[PDB]
RNA sequence: GUGGGAGAGGGUGGUGGAAUUCCCGGAGUAGCGGUGAAAUGCGCAGAUACCGGGAGGAACGCCGAUGGCGAAGGCAGCCA
RNA sequence: CCGAGGGUAGGGCCCGUGACUGGGGCGAAGUCGUAACAAGGUAGCUGUACCGGAAGGUGCGGCUGGA
RNA sequence: CGCGGGGUGGAGCAGCCUGGUAGCUCGUCGGGCUCAUAACCCGAAGGUCGUCGGUUCAAAUCCGGCCCCCGCAACCA
RNA sequence: UCGUGGAGCCAUGGGGGAAUCUGGGCGGACCACCGCCUAAGGCUAAGUACUCCGGGUGACCGAUAGCGCACCAGUACCGU
RNA sequence: GUGAGACCCAGUGGAGGCCCGAACCGGUGGGGGAUGCAAACCCCUCGGAUGAGCUGGGGCUAGGAGUGAAAAGCUAACCGA
RNA sequence: GCGAAUGCCGGCAUGAGUAACGAUAAAGAGGGUGAGAAUCCCUCUCGCCGUAAGCCCAAGGGUUCCUACGCAAUGGUCGUCAGCGUAGGGUUAGGCGGGACCUAAGGUGAAGCCGAAAGGCGUAGCCGAAGGGCAGCCGGUUAAUAUUCCGGCCCUUCCCGCAGGUGCGAUGGGGGGACGCUCUAGGCUAGGGGGACCGGAGCCAUGGACGAGCCCGGCCAGAAGCGCAGGGUGGGAGGUAGGCAAAUCCGCCUCCCAACAAGCUCUGCGUGGUGGGGAAGCCCGCAACCCCCCGAAGCCAGGGAGCCAAGAAAAGCCUCUAAGCACAACCUGCGGGAACCCGUACCGCAAACCGACACAGGUGGGCGGGUGCAAGAGCACUCAGGCGCGCGGGAGAACCCUCGCCAAGGAACUCUGCAAGUUGGCCCCGUAACUUCGGGAGAAGGGGUGCUCCCUGGGGUGAUGAGCCCCGGGGAGCCGCAGUGAACAGGCUCUGGCGACUGUUUACCAAAAACACAGCUCUCUGCGAACUCGUAAGAGGAGGUAUAGGGAGCGACGCUUGCCCGGUGCCGGAAGGUCAAGGGGAGGGGUGCAAGCCCCGAACCGAAGCCCCGGUGAACGGCGGCCGUAACUAUAACGGUCCUAAGGUAGCGAAAUUCCUUGUCGGGUAAGUUCCGACCUGCACGAAAAGCGUAACGACCGGAGCGCUGUCUCGGCGAGGGACCCGGUGAAAUUGAACUGGCCGUGAAGAUGCGGCCUACCCGUGGCAGGACGAAAAGACCCCGUGGAGCUUUACUGCAGCCUGG
RNA sequence: GAUGUCGGCUCGUCGCAUCCUGGGGCUGAAGAAGGUCCCAAGGGUUGGGCUGUUCGCCCAUUAAAGCGGCACGCGAGCUGG
């Protein structure tokens, strides 16, 4: 739905935010080594390495399970469906019969009272993990592992979803968020459901700061600089670049593409 | 308006302490260029 | 009120084959396409033509009517 | 106390005039094309939408006041 | 003021650095189709090449001087 | 001395990769003669270099000189 | 209020890079100052003041390098190195 | 061998008895002291501060602290005084703060990884604190210390003995510690105000008052118990696949009871045995200690509510079992004993810290009383307490600084209303266009405001009732020029430009229309992501995963964002062209008597790149000319032709863009190179280096009005601080030497200095700036030097990086 | 090894090739006017609008609203548009 306000100040008649009932039930996290004390920080050994971060609200973290064979057949029920600040997706406390409590990417429609498992023998459902080869063709899932064993790194962020284009091998067509089409191994765990949480990709920021909130400092535009800090910047009084797109450190960044060529990586693409 | 020198004890001590300049090789140099012209202060001297 | 009838009336979910386009593989060679006639265009970097495998979207041939339903705008594959 | 009226300030309605600009009505024989009336030589029309010297042309849907 | 480009039948353009050979489209004129005007068809006419003089056997064409049209420059003070 | 030169020799990061005296390197590309020497293990005084230190001298200075300091100087003072 | 709604009222409530304005953080215009009180100061005036706020202590990044809401600014009273 | 090098070092001059003596909070006098006092000590007047100019703590400073002696120097004067000189004292802790505790960022760093060496990462561990944890309150003393010594009251650890208890026992398990922002309830307390009440030495002045008068003061701490407020908390009984299962502890299910509770716990606050303090008053000496009211930002605290940006760690502490050990061992009592190290002076918004100074500057935390004003930490006055700023005394010029007032006029000033005025708080009336419906709004424009007396409504605390406070409502009445009577305290409106907005910036000449910004688009990136730093290891990205992350441009929102892929870049093309090693060896050469050994070397097979082919604009970018033509003329819907990759669309337009140009009309003005509205031959607008608009916002830039004024006509008077004079102290730039006049000439072309002529006794003081091509800076501009740097690129040449064959 | 550059303000002084005001000769001078030349600076030679402007052009006046030199006089006198 997403909460509008109305224009008692600027920067708030457009400024908008999300619909915590689905959250709800549930502000506090679950301590029982649960969040982990996160160390802020927007460089590496001294030097900033990615511009721009910084200052930002206090922010714990929670621990997550991004592979689920742990407990194979272990059923749960589902605790609750908590707020984490470090991602978009939303994620739920569950239970399991085992008395071990866990976090889980909570998918869209998942609900807190229902019952989740993760195995082959698992039954086709929201919330329940299992190796994609037993995964119908065509069926929705989220959190998809790309190697066997290495965990879950797919269809994670708020609202995103693979869909099985199917089998072929011990493999399987994955169609990726982003539209690629890989083939990914049949082992790879993957829990059914989109990611949940949609109405994401729609707040409205609002405010120069918020933007500050979420830890991103100001962003400054290359031409707006002096030849020696960007490519773009000099000229006496306002220019066009000066031909053609690049970055401060001189790639050409408009349609120039990256990846490396020979990555073994490849052979599993198509998209 | 608020000057250049601002004196703090332990920042003093850890920055150009004895200990300080003997870690770093640049540093233990100092101390020997120092000790070998005849300083009667090899390191700033502070008391604590 | 009780008992029954017909209907493309409406809303939701699900599903079927035909056909177009594109992708992959095969086989195959000098044109294809288009019109009043043409040209642009596509094709020896292997197109058109044919087979196989797959993705996706929109529309529902025969029944179909000079038919039916709705207050009007309008409503047509099948299922609940 | 009330008080004609004067004063100050801010609103409302109406009339005149206004560089310049917009269509419009009207005027024997000026210019460009030819949309429409007969398959008007692409059936006409139509609400909407884009576009063009101009009539108009095309999209989509509808009408017969065309076959 | 200083640089460079251009004046060719009636209009708009080729030809000129590689001199002897003036090309294209439109218009103009005569004739056809049409009741007729266009369109369309056949045929034809028209060019100090801006100039003043010079080199050459020969100059639109090369070399100078003038009259022109259009552009480019004109900065530090 | 050798700056690609006719460029050997001595080193050696990469590749290939022997033989043990009918073995193997060199004598300035390369061949052939003639001749030198024995690689892929190691050690080895003296003659040689310097002057913090002790001494001796000086057509060296004599307190703006001579060491920055003849004196309580790498001090006072200056500088994070 | 209506079929039920939307919605409209009062009341309560106390949101906000909201308003005025001290502390605090600035430095807009003018005047004074110019061998100064001062190698950037003073008087009047003015901007912000629950936020992209201010601030103490402890830490980290540096010379073609850092840092930079971007002035070639800042990096110990003069930084195109 | 010195005369010059803006030479170097030192000395001493000049300016000059000049500027200045460092906040315009302010002084006077009488006594002392002494060789000598405006300046030291005492007293009495006076003025200034009083969220301080007063207290207390951190940092830094290190003896400046206290006492006795002293005055050369140091104090901008003086000095008997001092932060100065000499000497001697002075700092006392189980509980305050640190360490024999804990962890943060970070640092270090067994293992382990990397790197020519130096060295770089780095696990455990260790280090690291204004954060966590932990036992002291009220008084009294010294010249100087005190939560440190002492008094009273109250605690903490360890060790021993002892009686009485229990499965005791980890560096392991679990719980816990434990956490945001804004808004708030109920009690409290700190703090403060009154009192007809309590206790007091005393005072009736000057016209009055013996007065329910005036004046002073009416508390602090305090175990157990005791109350009053709160904070925490369901009890049971069984199973168990988890807590890297070792558990009767957690965690999970299952089930009797019970729950806007009780009890159990743990704080806070009163109360408390009792100890402590205890003024105004003369000679240096009298004691109560009670009652109302206001009341926190503090306490109960882990209280409650709401919100999105979703809010440290570890130890102590509970509990659980492991080995083990059950003679251990822990637990509770009770007496005895034991209880280390470092800091403690003094300054501390400043004369003791950072600014070379006794410098109008800078410096974190707590307290910070009273009255009045709507409120307040604001403003005015004032407590306590602290100061009068380390040169003074006169005079009463110009001129300067800061300040008050002004006839008539009222922006005529000027680049500009710069500056100054006006307005100003609160209550009440009452308010337009426009808008994004919030706003514009404090629009504008007005009225009221003091004191006196009467009537009258709610509340809080009490007790319902009186006191005490808190909000009000209505009549009359008094006095001034004036009632927010002083201080704090908006001037307003209309119409343009730019940027949406709050915000950032050139520390120290630019605060802006610049940067940022939410938001739009493009593009890269499938995770050992791209990208960035690094030789590397490794790290940031991110314990993130395309609703994500990097790069770019535009810059809220509204309506929109056209045509050109020729060139350039980027994306796509398993074909061809070319192409390096390398493979391949037709063929050829050097030598040998030779087998040989050596050299060249064509066909052909050989990547990426370039070529070629195609796409691509919110990629770099680009987006025409010349003739003719209407039945008055003008003009040209229409036509011809040349060129192009295509010839600029909507919208805007003499503009932050218009040269000609003060374009031409219209508006405003008496008059308008600016401004607004129109037009459009746009020298040279135009669509994300966005185009045209837009409510609101702006210490941004322009044009008008009203108000109001010393801005001005046009200047006048007055005040304080300097200037001037006397006493004290006493600089500086500059300076070839000077005995340094005018004119007209002359001269290297601008003469005190040459020529001629003309004035002119010697020397100062207060003033003014025309000259000394005055001072200050070896001119920034300019040119020059085969000088230097920063920047750019399709300049040359390299290197990083990346692509690529072997 | 530096002579501050436009305009304004303030203070002026000088030249005459005179804009007023004084004399005077011609006149196509009737008068009143004017025109042109001659002598003569003694003293005069306004306030606003627009622009940084000098300069101009306007408005309202006047006897007239003169030209030009003094480092396009004057920044150790001010202002900085
Ligand atoms: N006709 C009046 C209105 O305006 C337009 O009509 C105007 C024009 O179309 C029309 O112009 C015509 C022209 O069309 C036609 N091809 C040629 C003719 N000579 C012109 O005629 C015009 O001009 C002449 C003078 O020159 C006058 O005398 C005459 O009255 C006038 N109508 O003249 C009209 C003016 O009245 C609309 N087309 C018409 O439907 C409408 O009703
Ligand atoms: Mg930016
Ligand atoms: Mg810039
Ligand atoms: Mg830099
Ligand atoms: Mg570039
Ligand atoms: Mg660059
Ligand atoms: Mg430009
Ligand atoms: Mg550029
Ligand atoms: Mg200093
Ligand atoms: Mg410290
Ligand atoms: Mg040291
Ligand atoms: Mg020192
Ligand atoms: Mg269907
Ligand atoms: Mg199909
Ligand atoms: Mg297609
Ligand atoms: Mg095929
Ligand atoms: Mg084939
Ligand atoms: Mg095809
Ligand atoms: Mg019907
Ligand atoms: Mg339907
Ligand atoms: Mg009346
Ligand atoms: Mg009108
Ligand atoms: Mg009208
Ligand atoms: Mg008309
Ligand atoms: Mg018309
Ligand atoms: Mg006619
Ligand atoms: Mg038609
Ligand atoms: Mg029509
Ligand atoms: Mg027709
Ligand atoms: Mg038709
Ligand atoms: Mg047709
Ligand atoms: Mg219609
Ligand atoms: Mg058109
Ligand atoms: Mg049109
Ligand atoms: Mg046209
Ligand atoms: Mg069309
Ligand atoms: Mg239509
Ligand atoms: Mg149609
Ligand atoms: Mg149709
Ligand atoms: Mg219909
Ligand atoms: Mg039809
Ligand atoms: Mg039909
Ligand atoms: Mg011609
Ligand atoms: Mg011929
Ligand atoms: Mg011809
Ligand atoms: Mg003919
Ligand atoms: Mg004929
Ligand atoms: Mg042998
Ligand atoms: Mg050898
Ligand atoms: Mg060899
Ligand atoms: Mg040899
Ligand atoms: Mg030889
Ligand atoms: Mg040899
Ligand atoms: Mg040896
Ligand atoms: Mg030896
Ligand atoms: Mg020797
Ligand atoms: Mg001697
Ligand atoms: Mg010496
Ligand atoms: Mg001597
Ligand atoms: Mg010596
Ligand atoms: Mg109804
Ligand atoms: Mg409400
Ligand atoms: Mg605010
Ligand atoms: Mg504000
Ligand atoms: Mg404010
Ligand atoms: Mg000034
Ligand atoms: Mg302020
Ligand atoms: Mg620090
Ligand atoms: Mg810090
Ligand atoms: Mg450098
Ligand atoms: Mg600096
Ligand atoms: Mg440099
Ligand atoms: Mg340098
Ligand atoms: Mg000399
Ligand atoms: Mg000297
Ligand atoms: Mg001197
Ligand atoms: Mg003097
Ligand atoms: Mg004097
Ligand atoms: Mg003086
Ligand atoms: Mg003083
Ligand atoms: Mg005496
Ligand atoms: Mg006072
Ligand atoms: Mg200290
Ligand atoms: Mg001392
Ligand atoms: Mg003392
Ligand atoms: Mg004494
Ligand atoms: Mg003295
Ligand atoms: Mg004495
Ligand atoms: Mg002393
Ligand atoms: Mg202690
Ligand atoms: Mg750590
Ligand atoms: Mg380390
Ligand atoms: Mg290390
Ligand atoms: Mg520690
Ligand atoms: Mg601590
Ligand atoms: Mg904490
Ligand atoms: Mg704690
Ligand atoms: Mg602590
Ligand atoms: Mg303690
Ligand atoms: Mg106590
Ligand atoms: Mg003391
Ligand atoms: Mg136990
Ligand atoms: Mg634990
Ligand atoms: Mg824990
Ligand atoms: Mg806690
Ligand atoms: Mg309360
Ligand atoms: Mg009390
Ligand atoms: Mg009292
Ligand atoms: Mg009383
Ligand atoms: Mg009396
Ligand atoms: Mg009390
Ligand atoms: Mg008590
Ligand atoms: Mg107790
Ligand atoms: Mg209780
Ligand atoms: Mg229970
Ligand atoms: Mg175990
Ligand atoms: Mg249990
Ligand atoms: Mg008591
Ligand atoms: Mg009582
Ligand atoms: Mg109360
Ligand atoms: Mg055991
Ligand atoms: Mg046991
Ligand atoms: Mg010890
Ligand atoms: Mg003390
Ligand atoms: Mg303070
Ligand atoms: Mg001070
Ligand atoms: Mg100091
Ligand atoms: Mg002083
Ligand atoms: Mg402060
Ligand atoms: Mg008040
Ligand atoms: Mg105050
Ligand atoms: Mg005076
Ligand atoms: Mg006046
Ligand atoms: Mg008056
Ligand atoms: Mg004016
Ligand atoms: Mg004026
Ligand atoms: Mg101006
Ligand atoms: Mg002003
Ligand atoms: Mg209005
Ligand atoms: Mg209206
Ligand atoms: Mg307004
Ligand atoms: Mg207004
Ligand atoms: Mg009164
Ligand atoms: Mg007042
Ligand atoms: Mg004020
Ligand atoms: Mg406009
Ligand atoms: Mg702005
Ligand atoms: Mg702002
Ligand atoms: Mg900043
Ligand atoms: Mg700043
Ligand atoms: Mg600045
Ligand atoms: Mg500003
Ligand atoms: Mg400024
Ligand atoms: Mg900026
Ligand atoms: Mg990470
Ligand atoms: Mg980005
Ligand atoms: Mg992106
Ligand atoms: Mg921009
Ligand atoms: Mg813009
Ligand atoms: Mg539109
Ligand atoms: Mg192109
Ligand atoms: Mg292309
Ligand atoms: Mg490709
Ligand atoms: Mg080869
Ligand atoms: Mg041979
Ligand atoms: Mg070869
Ligand atoms: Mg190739
Ligand atoms: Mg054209
Ligand atoms: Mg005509
Ligand atoms: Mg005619
Ligand atoms: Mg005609
Ligand atoms: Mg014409
Ligand atoms: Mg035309
Ligand atoms: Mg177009
Ligand atoms: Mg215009
Ligand atoms: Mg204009
Ligand atoms: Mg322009
Ligand atoms: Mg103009
Ligand atoms: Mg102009
Ligand atoms: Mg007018
Ligand atoms: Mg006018
Ligand atoms: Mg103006
Ligand atoms: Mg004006
Ligand atoms: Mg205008
Ligand atoms: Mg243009
Ligand atoms: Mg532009
Ligand atoms: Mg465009
Ligand atoms: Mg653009
Ligand atoms: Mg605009
Ligand atoms: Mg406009
Ligand atoms: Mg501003
Ligand atoms: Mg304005
Ligand atoms: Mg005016
Ligand atoms: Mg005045
Ligand atoms: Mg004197
Ligand atoms: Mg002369
Ligand atoms: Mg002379
Ligand atoms: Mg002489
Ligand atoms: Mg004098
Ligand atoms: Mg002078
Ligand atoms: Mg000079
Ligand atoms: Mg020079
Ligand atoms: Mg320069
Ligand atoms: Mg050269
Ligand atoms: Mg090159
Ligand atoms: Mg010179
Ligand atoms: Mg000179
Ligand atoms: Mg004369
Ligand atoms: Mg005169
Ligand atoms: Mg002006
Ligand atoms: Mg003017
Ligand atoms: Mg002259
Ligand atoms: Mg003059
Ligand atoms: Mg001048
Ligand atoms: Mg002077
Ligand atoms: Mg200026
Ligand atoms: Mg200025």
């Amino acid at each position: 739905a997403v909460k509008k306000f109305k224009p008692y100040t600027p920067s708030r008649r457009f400024m908008t935010v999300a619909d915590f009932s689905e959250i709800t039930k549930t502000e506090p996290e679950k301590s029982l080594v649960k969040p982990l004390k996160k160390t802020g920080g927007r460089n590496n050994q001294g030097r900033i390495t990615v511009r721009f971060r910084g200052g930002g609200h206090k922010r714990l973290y929670r621990i997550i399970d991004f592979k689920r064979w742990d407990k194979v057949g272990i059923p749960a029920k589902v605790a609750a469906i908590e707020y984490d600040p470090n991602r978009s997706a939303r994620i739920a406390l569950l239970h399991y019969v085992d008395g071990e409590k866990r976090y889980i990417i909570a998918p869209d429609g998942l609900q807190v009272g229902q019952q989740v498992v993760a195995g082959p023998d698992a039954p086709i459902q929201v919330g329940n993990a299992l190796p994609l080869r037993f995964i119908p063709v065509g069926t929705v899932v989220h959190a998809v592992e790309l190697e066997p064993k290495k965990g879950a790194k797919l269809a994670r962020a708020a609202g995103t979803s693979a869909q099985i284009q199917g089998r072929e091998g011990d493999y399987v067509i994955l169609r990726l968020p982003s539209g690629e089409l890989r083939k990914v191994h049949g082992e790879c765990y993957a829990t059914v459901g989109a990611v949940g949480n949609a109405d994401h990709k729609n707040i409205v920021l609002g405010k120069a700061g918020r933007s500050r909130w979420l830890g991103r400092r100001p962003h400054v535009r290359g031409a707006a600089m002096n030849p020696v800090d960007h490519p773009h910047g000099g000229g006496e009084g306002r220019a066009p670049r000066g031909r053609p797109p690049a970055s401060p450190w001189g790639w050409q960044t408009k349609g120039l593409k990256t990846r490396k060529r020979r990555k073994p990586s490849s052979r599993f693409i198509i998209a | 308006m608020k000057r250049t020198w601002q004196p703090n004890r332990r920042k003093r001590a850890k920055t150009h302490g004895f200990r300080a300049r003997m870690r770093t090789p640049g540093g233990r140099k100092v101390l020997k260029r120092r000790r070998q012209k005849g300083r009667w202060r090899l390191t700033p001297a502070v008391r604590k």
